[PDB]
RNA sequence: GACUCGGUGAAAUUAUAGUACCUGUGAAGAUGCAGGUUACCCGCGACAGGACGGAAAGACCCCGUGGAGCUUUACUGCAAC
RNA sequence: GGUUCGUGGUAGGAGAGCGUUCUAAGGGCGGUGAAGUCAGACCGGAAGGACUGGUGGAGCGCUUAGAAGUGAGAAUGCCGGUAUGAGUAGCGAAAGAAGGGUGAGAAUCCCUUCCACCGAAUAUCUAAGGUUUCCUGAGGAAGGCUCGUCCGCUCAGGGUU
RNA sequence: GGGUAGCGGAGAAAUUCCAAUCGAACUUGGAGAUAGCUGGUUCUCUCCGAAAUAGCUUUAGGGCUAGCCUCGAGGUAAAGA
RNA sequence: GAGCUGUACGUAAGCGUUGAUCCAGAGAUUUCCGAAUGGGGGAACCCACUAUCUUUAGUCGGAUAGUAUCCUUACGUGAAUACAUAGCGUGAGGAAGGCAGACCCAGGGAACUGAAACAUCUAAGUACCUGGAGGAAGAGAAAGAAAAAUCGAUUUCCUGAGUAGCGGCGAGCGAAACGGAAAGAGCCCAAACCAAGAAGCUUGCUUCUUGGGGUUGUAGGACACUCUAUAUGGAGUUACAAAAGAAAGUUAUAAAUGAAGCGGUCUGGAAAGGCCCGCCAAAGACGGUAACAGCCCGGUAGUUGAAAUGGCUUUCCCUCCAGAGUGGAUCCUGAGUACGGCGGAACACGUGAAAUUCCGUCGGAAUCCGGGAGGACCAUCUCCCAAGGCUAAAUACUCCCUAGUGACCGAUAGUGAACCAGUACCGUGAGGGAAAGGUGAAAAGCACCCCGGAAGGGGAGUGAAACAGUUCCUGAAACCGUGUGCCUACAAGUAGUUAGAGCCCGUUAAUGGGUGAUAGCGUGCCUUUUGUAGAAUGAACCGGCGAGUUACGAUUUGUUGCAAGGUUAA
């Protein structure tokens, strides 16, 4: 997937478009992405669970990848991702 | 079917045999060879090349119908007494090859 | 057992039905057509005259150039001898 | 465009059409709500077609041609659903009773006492066959011809030397 | 616990039994057998509109040709009524 | 190249850039049953023997290997019986079974049905059983087709032609050659004869094995002489002899890179949609993404890529190899064969005037001065040389794999099977054989409160929507209910229709809608019938599904093109 665990992603479709986020986790088999403070769902969780004490968990929710797209710390803004290598390992690159 | 009555053909006998040896000649009426130039030599493989008889079953046979006008040398395997008479009243040369 | 109450709850059948009687009429035997005669609306327990009631495309009878089993000095065959 | 004579109809002949799915091409409609679906007192000579509003939530008309799995009320048709009969028949040989208990709930589960039935069996083994139905703890949707706290039922654990 | 198997077995004999099937088991295939028989065959309007007869037929509730219907086209001492 | 420990709604414990999970190539492991093969057996079990090792104080245990049958072939033993054979033992090789319900070849081979009955005939050499196979099979290099005077192996297609014929001359069956195409390819023996053994002893003659030689028609070969070759050249594992290798290239089996809009604004839950601007394009395939995206994502065009294995093509290696001329003394050129009689079958050809080909049976040639065929048969002429074998391609089919396509289906359709289906279920068994798809974009899958034992509700909350609430898109009809505007307890009803008060409404605004006291008229629908309300048939109701089609011919009408011409087939 264009983007990973640990990237700042500016999200360009739904609710939450404009706001960036960082990329807590990833689900490449769905091919959805969890962005920190974008998606967030009020989950009824009763009290059994881990959580004692139960109650509206407001949580984030997976957000589809072809959703986001990466930050270039340069620029500062959204870009496509292009792929080169510099001898070893090959590495991702802002156009 | 005749729902039993005995059917028509079965009331009337079978007539004749084929010949193995049947000939049948391709026909070319006067009238055709009026197309030709006068004072030509009219052949079987000139007859085919114009495309007056295409395909050519056990030879060529002039025959009388309709009048010629022009003078022609016609060969063709067989004539009709009218055809040769009516080659020949026009001034023409019937050989049989 | 039936009947009443509480529990549970099928089926065959069924064109739609507000589904009387008499005499007649009619595919010649009508709840349904005509003319009359009777008849307030809804049930429950009973009885079977009718719905040519249900059930089974009548086994009788005939028909089909339909089967099948059987017979013989029917025809043509075959084994066996 | 008139005139004249016509226009009942089964088998059946002839003609013109309606509508359905798909294709092409043009041209459109649709989240400001497509198809479907529901309703209506609208339009056409018929098959049929619109309009408006509800529901629906994403696809669909129209024009001209083309191609067909192209139109259902009957086949004791096939499949599914749902009636009717009807709260009707039935609830499958048999003796139960009361007290106590449990439980949200008890004719129906547990305990006690009396009563009743089998006893060359309705008792005890055991082969076949079945294959976990056995035991314990939970359960009461369905199954059990009623009920159910109970069970040869459901769920867990166990159990055969 | 075994044996006999369908053009076959078995029968103290009834056409009796061979897995709730037996004048010839069951199952799959040939197979969409064949059915001159019965049933069924789906939208609309317009024009016309029969027959239930003759002949022959292992034909008689089937068929064929003719008669009677329909559509198209022809031709004229118009021959039709 | 960052997550991963499969579904599928978990809990737990862990792993991973010191590169996991994942993808491809190649290895290793691979219980038991099954041909099943050590013996047995009711498949998935039981019970061994012989070596070698291991364990124990020894039984008792453990591990590894071998041990079926038949055929062929070595070798050894070895009876009646003296030699010997059979038999027996050991070692090598080989087979066995399965299947693509297809295609192919062979052995065996129905009936229904058609003939308007039925027996010849048809169905049909079909179905089916059995055997053999191969990627194809079969066929095949003329004892051929012909008689335009010539052609030149076979196969397949077009045509010939529904012709010639066959046929209770019925129903029906039905060629072939010529012509046009696809594809093409030719070869090896047997025999003369030569050499070398081997034997029989016919004792120098004969038949047996191996090698050479040799392959054909007015003939060829052997055999005589003669010219050149003895790897100079040529050819090969697809026939033509047979097994080996290498190397290079290329394809397949993983991948890599890959242009351009977060453009503005509108509606909206969300924009890919509308309106307005840009841009890329060898990329406007397809799919996904909160509605319809060339520019968001996976990609797509284009351009790159393979450690390993397999295929293919070349080249090299390796291997193998005599071919022209001239005579005609003699010799050779497929024998229980060809052919014939009898009985069958195959030939389109049903015994016919019946050639041609095959089977059983019996009889039985010629053998180069020879033999066969040209549809009885003879003669002439012409063409061919049987009784031995091999042979690619053009053709058939698809259980499969890869990439695609569809005026094909869209959940009663399409496969029986979109879903754990040959399942469940039925049957002793062979065998028969279902039903059953859709929450949402995302679980955000309804915390909390209330009634209730629970189920189930009502709030609250999530969501665009919950009348989307875990079978949850839409949600028709039958059928079941609640409510009420008009009518109804003196009436005789195929249930409507025409007239019509009264009461109640108010429309797609129409000489409107609902109801209906009372009055007139009025025997369902369908099928089948001379005739049915029918006391004849069919339908409980609603829904879905459910019947003149296609191919190839014939004929006729219409249309169009060309017209004494028209038209191509493969
Ligand atoms: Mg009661
Ligand atoms: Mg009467
Ligand atoms: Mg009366
Ligand atoms: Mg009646
Ligand atoms: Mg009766
Ligand atoms: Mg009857
Ligand atoms: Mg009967
Ligand atoms: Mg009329
Ligand atoms: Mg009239
Ligand atoms: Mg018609
Ligand atoms: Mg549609
Ligand atoms: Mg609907
Ligand atoms: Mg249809
Ligand atoms: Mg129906
Ligand atoms: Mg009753
Ligand atoms: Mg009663
Ligand atoms: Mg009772
Ligand atoms: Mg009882
Ligand atoms: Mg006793
Ligand atoms: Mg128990
Ligand atoms: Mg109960
Ligand atoms: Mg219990
Ligand atoms: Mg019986
Ligand atoms: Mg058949
Ligand atoms: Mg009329
Ligand atoms: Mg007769
Ligand atoms: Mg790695
Ligand atoms: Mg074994
Ligand atoms: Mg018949
Ligand atoms: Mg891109
Ligand atoms: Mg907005
Ligand atoms: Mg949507
Ligand atoms: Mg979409
Ligand atoms: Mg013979
Ligand atoms: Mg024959
Ligand atoms: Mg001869
Ligand atoms: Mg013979
Ligand atoms: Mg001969
Ligand atoms: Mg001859
Ligand atoms: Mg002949
Ligand atoms: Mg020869
Ligand atoms: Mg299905
Ligand atoms: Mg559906
Ligand atoms: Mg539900
Ligand atoms: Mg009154
Ligand atoms: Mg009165
Ligand atoms: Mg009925
Ligand atoms: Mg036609």
């Amino acid at each position: 997937m264009h983007v990973k665990k640990g990237d700042k992603v500016k999200v360009i479709t739904g609710k939450d478009k404009g706001k960036s986020g960082k990329v807590l986790a990833a689900f490449p088999k769905k091919d959805r992405v969890l962005i920190e403070g974008i998606n967030m769902v009020k989950k009824h969780t009763k009290p059994s669970n881990v959580n004692p004490q139960g109650g509206i968990l407001n949580v984030e929710a997976p957000i589809h990848v072809s959703n986001v797209m990466l930050l270039d710390p340069k620029t500062g803004e959204p870009t496509r991702v292009g792929y080169e290598v510099k001898g070893d390992k090959k590495v991702r690159v802002a156009k | 079917f005749e729902g039993g009555q005995l059917p028509l053909f079965r009331r009337i006998p079978k007539r004749g045999f084929t010949n193995i040896n049947r000939k049948e000649f391709a026909i070319v009426n006067l009238d055709v060879l009026n197309r030709f130039e006068d004072g030509t030599e009219v052949t079987p493989e000139l007859l085919v090349e114009t495309g007056i008889i295409r395909n050519e079953k056990s030879g060529i046979k002039i025959l009388s119908n309709g009048n010629i006008e022009k003078k022609l040398t016609v060969k063709a395997n067989k004539f009709s007494a009218a055809a040769k008479e009516a080659i020949e009243a026009a001034g023409g040369k019937t050989e049989v090859i």
